[PDB]
């Protein structure tokens, strides 16, 4: 397509001098390997023809000659074809990630975690294998093909014809061929994908399926994509399966014409009858390398499906970014402020959140409540600038976050998310996300808080204990148990929590609510609280419902005066 | 190109039988497409014994031609060797020349048809054979791919556990396409290869031995290289893939928990990682792939210094009058032919290991045992009375879970279990639903017992609604409809507003066909479970029991489920699960279980008048410590 080419001619432009060289390296090649029949022909016909002996014997050395150069000439165009190759896969994947990490948090979650893996790692290994296998498979026709017809005519003018006549009529017939097996191809490769992904869908919610007892039409569904996926195959079956015969066909046809137009010659003494030996490999060289390129020619739309994602991918521009010379506050403390914020998510005609105004002091907590969608998460990712006010203020220790260094933000803004995710590695590893420098003293104090300090030192490892990829080898209520230990260990200026309290049985999760309560007793804390019982020692509490805030205040004015407040108090009571 | 680096098999040669024997409903067209191949590369490999014949006529007639009329062969022969020349007598001596005539293109046009009519049969039965070879590899395909469905949904559910992460995944989406390609192959490809080399060493051989040796003295040459390539490259495959799966490993972490990366500070090391892994897996590839790359050439300088010691050869022995002129052009064609299968030998070879790999694999997956047949009973649950009957159950031989525990859940009332973490409340209601077998225990249903009852009627009847929340990648419509597929677009939307998933869904741009994924879209984990709720309830159950139903749904929006829901769980049983107090209020049945045990009963006044374990929990939920 479009955006493929453009592709190459950026990620390919670091290496021309290496294309430059490979194609010079298999013309040379490719033309000593078109040469032997050459001097073969010469020794027929200026040898045995003449009955000079040392003549062939003579000529064998150059024989010898050509054929080493040749297999020079195709172990250095190799050694550039892959170095050229995989230089590009590298930088094309180092570029892709480099765009990735600048998106901010809806950019990111526009195309998805899972999505953008695949768009780094394999999307980009199509286009390297399509770059390797045309550097060394494609090319080969138009120098195989042209420098055949340039011996013929160097050995034989009166009867090339015949090269200029079955080339492009295998060239035609083979055209005609892919034509057709190419749509069908991409339906196959789309659906065998769709096969993989129900065969993942069905083991990973396994548990489901039989929870629901939906195996008996489980299977008619698998069966209908598996009967569709080998109607499909056979399809293009049918078309691959005239390639090969089509192209010896050509081959031996031709063989036949050349031998009986040679015959009709060398009668008249036009030709020399040692040039049929060359003619004949000529013919089946240049007539199996076009049927060799052309059978990599099936994937140029897999190849250009892949370079549009890319693309788009790498196409999409930051919305979040740093602002240039930002104001510098040292030692930055906790004090936020939100005046009259909204966010109004793309995918607009309803903001999320909107004329949103509060103060939290610093030192003092605050807890957001709400019923579920009122949009506490995105206030509290507004907050740490994950995402960006679009027409409201939101101030830390009065000057605007949307102009301040973000990383600076970062440093000191404690957020311990609703999500929970825990890096491969040790426990300590990732603790130490939170302080690059903490001691196995100050470790176990940061583990013992989050009462998460007696499930690893029960452990034969003990702080080196392993995590899995994502932290699954947890139960749930670990890993994100681990998570608030992690960002206790930072000791910022501010605390976000996210309601990370959820999973946890009452003893558990009454230990660590007090213990936080106790190392957070000087630090600005907003945390996204459920249970009303756990707010009546909040400095402030917010009344987020659905949209606005419906009330703000202590406890009792809140119980008061607000009825939502007092709805989720009588519903909790008992 | 290959570049699986190696496997080990526990048994070759028994999994190649078996893999074989696979195919064996298709005995015919596998007989047929391998008579096909026979009499293709027959009629292939004899053509250019036909051309040699013809060129051979051209050759006779063009230097017969300038010899005196009138004479011999014989004395023309003598009367060249006379003259000094020798040389060119030796070579008229071994020749079918008759002295003053021309080229005969009678014969020569004659002879140029029956080779054209062998080509054409030749191009037409190859093309027959592939299109009977494909169709009997489909047929093996749908036959593998439907008995592997089969055994999955038969396997047991601690099967899928033991499993490492994904080896069930990569065991029958990407190692069923590793025995379809060599299946494929080692008919198509491999059984052509090893006939073109026998039938053209017999035809070089009918031709001329000595020829012969200098062509077959390669063979030994060229595997040899091959093997010590791929040998040198063995390390190479290995490294290389590490590499890849580590760098994809770093990306999905970094990918997956981006929001920890950016907020603690963590993007420009993870850039430096990112920086350092894909530079090492470009030089694994590149050191790999070049070596991959390599056999190619390798062989085919082999080749081509067969060829030149056969031409050289060969010139010699026609000046001198061993062999015609003809039969060195058909023995150039034939070394020609017979170079190319050397050169992918290795690919046959690779191709080949890494799929009966795969085979094994698949093998010793169909082979493992599956649950205990069901034994067909057609449950008949009315009312919804359950009763546990001294229930114990280990998930492994030793270490015991359950210990001999007896609940009643009466019709109508709603059991809520409450305890630490462990407890095994999630197996406690997994043995409900027969997930597992109960070990020295009795669950009844209504009466009638859990064992001997149809294990798919049971679940289709109990509605139960997950601990871990699982969305398959499709619209929330979708997932909503994916427990009665054949509900019509009224009662889908009807038990979204019951669970109030209609209350979140005229938020989003797109209200039931956004996509929505298990990884974390545009959906919260408290939006999340209300889809699991409603596609519980879509389904209409008898007795209800929910996991940790939920979990994070605030207090507010639970309890307007349950109003709206009361119709429905009215005269139905209900075990719920929840570590939260305010849900498991107002419902009799209160069981706190702990260390598998239940350590007391009753309903909410009762287990608050005996003060311990329910009591001490309700004063710590609420203020106090
Ligand atoms: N990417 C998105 N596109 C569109 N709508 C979104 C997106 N992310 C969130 N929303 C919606 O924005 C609203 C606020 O979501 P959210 O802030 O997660 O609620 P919440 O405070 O987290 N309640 P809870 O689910 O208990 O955590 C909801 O109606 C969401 O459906
Ligand atoms: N698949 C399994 N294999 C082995 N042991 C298991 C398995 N699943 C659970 N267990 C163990 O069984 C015990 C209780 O399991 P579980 O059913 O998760 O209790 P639970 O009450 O659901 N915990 P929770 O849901 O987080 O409150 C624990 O000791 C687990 O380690
Ligand atoms: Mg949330
Ligand atoms: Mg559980």
């Amino acid at each position: 397509s479009n955006m493929l080419w453009a592709l190459l001619r950026q990620y390919v432009r670091p290496y021309r001098w290496l294309l430059a060289v490979v194609a010079v390296l298999q013309v040379i090649s490719n033309m000593a390997s078109l040469y032997l029949p050459t001097v073969n022909a010469a020794i027929i016909d200026d040898g045995v023809a003449k009955g000079d002996t040392a003549r062939i014997v003579e000529l064998g050395a150059v024989m010898l000659g050509v054929t080493a150069l040749q297999v020079v000439c195709a172990v250095g165009a190799v050694f550039f074809g892959a170095r050229a190759a995989t230089g590009f896969g590298h930088d094309l994947r180092a570029a892709v990630f480099t765009h990735v990490t600048t998106f901010s948090a809806e950019e990111a979650g526009r195309f998805g975690a899972a999505s953008l893996l695949t768009r780094t790692t394999n999307d980009v290994g199509h286009i390297q294998q399509l770059v390797q296998l045309t550097v060394t498979m494609l090319i080969t026709a138009p120098i195989m093909s042209i420098g055949g017809i340039f011996m013929a005519l160097h050995q034989d003018a009166g009867l090339s014809w015949l090269l200029l006549v079955s080339v492009p009529v295998l060239g035609l017939a083979n055209y005609w061929i892919i034509r057709h097996l190419m749509p069908v191809f991409t339906r196959m490769q789309s659906l065998i994908d769709g096969i993989n992904r129900v065969l993942r869908d069905q083991l990973s919610g396994i548990r489901v399926i039989r929870a629901f007892a939906r195996e008996p039409l489980e299977r008619v569904r698998f069966a209908e994509a598996n009967q569709t996926l080998s109607d499909s195959a056979l399809e293009a079956g049918r078309w691959q399966a005239l390639m090969l015969p089509v192209t010896t066909l050509v081959i031996n046809v031709s063989s036949v014409a050349l031998i009986w137009f040679g015959g009709l010659r060398i009668d008249a003494g036009q030709m020399q009858v040692g040039s049929l030996i060359a003619f004949l490999a000529y013919f089946m060289q240049i007539l199996m390398a076009v049927l060799m390129a052309t059978f990599m020619l099936v994937i140029f739309p897999r190849a250009a499906v892949c370079a549009d994602r890319i693309g788009e991918v790498l196409s999409t521009q930051t919305a979040i970014t740093n602002p240039a010379d930002p104001v510098r506050p040292a030692a930055i403390a906790g004090d936020i402020g939100v005046h009259d914020a909204t966010f109004c998510y793309p995918g607009a005609d309803r903001p999320v959140l909107q004329d949103v105004s509060f103060t939290v002091p610093r030192g003092t907590t605050t807890a957001v409540v709400g019923s579920t969608g009122s949009g506490k998460s995105t206030l509290i990712s507004l907050i740490c600038r994950l995402y960006d006010v679009t027409s409201g203020s939101l101030r830390i220790d009065g000057v605007d976050v949307r102009d301040l260094d973000i990383e600076q933000l970062w440093s000191a803004i404690g957020l311990v998310p609703q999500r929970g995710y825990l890096f491969s590695g040790t426990v300590a590893e990732n603790l130490r996300y939170g302080r690059a420098d903490a001691t196995d003293d100050e470790m176990w104090e940061a583990l013992r808080v989050a009462a998460a300090a007696d499930f690893v030192r029960a452990h034969p490892q003990g702080l080196d204990m392993p995590v899995a990829q994502g932290g699954i080898n947890f139960s749930g209520g670990q890993r994100q148990r681990l998570a608030i230990a992690r960002a206790v260990i930072r000791r910022p200026a501010i605390y976000l929590f996210d309601d990370a309290f959820s999973a946890l049985d009452v003893h558990t999760d009454a230990r660590v609510r007090d213990a936080l309560r106790e190392v957070a007793a000087d630090a600005t804390v907003v945390i996204v609280s459920q249970r009303i019982s756990t707010v009546i020692e909040a400095d402030q509490v917010v009344v987020i419902d659905d949209g606005r805030v419906v009330g703000i205040g202590t406890h009792d004015t809140l119980l008061a005066d607000c009825p939502i407040y007092a709805e989720f108090a009588e519903s909790q009571a008992l | 190109l290959p570049q699986a680096p190696l496997e080990r098999t526990r048994d070759f040669k028994g999994s190649a039988i078996r893999l074989a024997r696979r195919l064996l409903p298709q005995r015919a067209l596998t007989l047929a497409v391998i008579l096909l191949g026979v009499g293709g590369i027959a009629i292939g490999v004899i053509g250019p014994r036909i051309l040699g014949h013809a060129t051979d006529l051209l050759f006779n007639g063009v230097i017969g031609r300038e010899l005196p009329a009138g004479l011999t062969k014989e004395q023309a022969v003598e009367a060249a060797r006379a003259r000094g020349d020798g040389t060119f007598a030796d070579l008229l001596s071994g020749m079918d020349i008759v002295p003053g005539q021309g080229v005969d293109f009678g014969a020569v046009g004659r002879t140029l048809a029956l080779a054209l009519g062998l080509y054409l049969v030749a191009a037409l039965l190859v093309w027959v054979q592939a299109r009977l070879l494909n169709v009997t590899v489909q047929r093996t395909m749908v036959a593998l791919r439907a008995e592997v469905q089969e055994k999955i949904h038969r396997l047991p559910l601690s099967y899928f556990d033991s499993r490492q992460r994904g080896e069930v995944l990569s065991r029958v989406t990407n190692d069923v396409d590793n025995i379809q390609n060599s299946v494929s192959m080692t008919i198509s490809q491999l059984l052509t290869s090893v006939l073109t080399v026998f039938a053209v060493l017999v035809m070089m051989l009918t031709i001329s031995p000595l020829l012969t040796l200098f062509t077959v003295v390669t063979v030994p040459a060229s595997l040899w290289v091959t093997r010590w390539i791929t040998r040198r490259s063995q390390p190479l495959f290995v490294a290389q893939w590490r590499n890849t799966g580590r760098l994809a490993a770093h990306l999905e972490e970094t990918y997956s928990g981006f929001t920890i990366v950016k907020t603690f500070g963590h993007r420009e090391a993870a850039a430096g990682k990112f920086a350092e892994l894909n530079s090492e897996t470009q030089q694994s590839s590149f050191g790999a792939q070049f070596f991959s790359g390599l056999v190619s050439p390798a062989t085919m300088f082999i080749g081509n210094l067969s060829y030149v010691a056969v031409a050289v050869v060969g010139g010699l022995q026609v000046a001198t009058g061993q062999i015609t002129l003809g039969s060195i052009q058909a023995f150039i064609q034939y070394v020609r032919q017979f170079n190319q299968p050397l050169t992918q030998v290795a690919g046959m070879y690779n191709t080949l290991q890494s799929g009966i790999a795969s085979a094994e694999r698949v093998f010793d997956l169909l082979d493992t045992e599956e649950e205990s047949a069901d034994s067909p009973r057609r449950a008949d649950v009315r009312t919804g009375r359950v009763e546990f009957e001294h229930v114990s159950f280990s998930y492994v031989p030793g270490t015991p879970v359950i210990e001999d525990l007896s609940l009643v859940a009466e019709p109508g009332s709603t059991v809520a279990i409450v305890g630490p973490t462990g407890a095994g409340k999630t197996t406690l209601v997994n043995l409900l639903m027969r997930f597992y077998d109960v070990d020295s225990g009795r669950i009844t249903i209504d009466g009638v017992d859990i064992a001997s009852v149809s294990r798919e009627s049971l679940r289709a009847s109990i509605g139960m609604v997950l601990q871990d929340t699982w969305l398959f990648a499709g619209t929330i419509y979708d997932n909503i409809a994916y427990g009665r597929p054949d509900a019509d677009e009224d009662e889908v939307i009807e038990a979204a507003t019951a669970a109030y998933v209609d209350r979140f869904v005229h938020t989003l741009p797109n209200g039931y066909d956004t996509r929505v994924d298990d990884d974390g879209g545009a959906i919260s984990a408290g939006e999340k479970q209300l889809i699991t709720i409603a596609r519980a309830v879509l389904a209409r159950p008898k007795l209800l029991v929910l996991d940790e139903a939920t979990s994070s749904v605030d207090t507010r929006t639970e309890l307007l489920i349950a109003h709206a829901m009361a119709e429905l769980r009215r005269d139905r049983t209900s075990f719920i699960i929840a570590h939260r107090l305010s849900t498991i209020r107002d419902a009799d049945l209160i069981l706190v279980m702990d260390s598998g045990r239940i350590i007391e009963r009753g309903t909410h006044e009762e287990l608050l008048a005996r003060h311990g374990r329910y009591w001490e929990m309700t004063r710590v939920h609420l203020g106090g410590i």
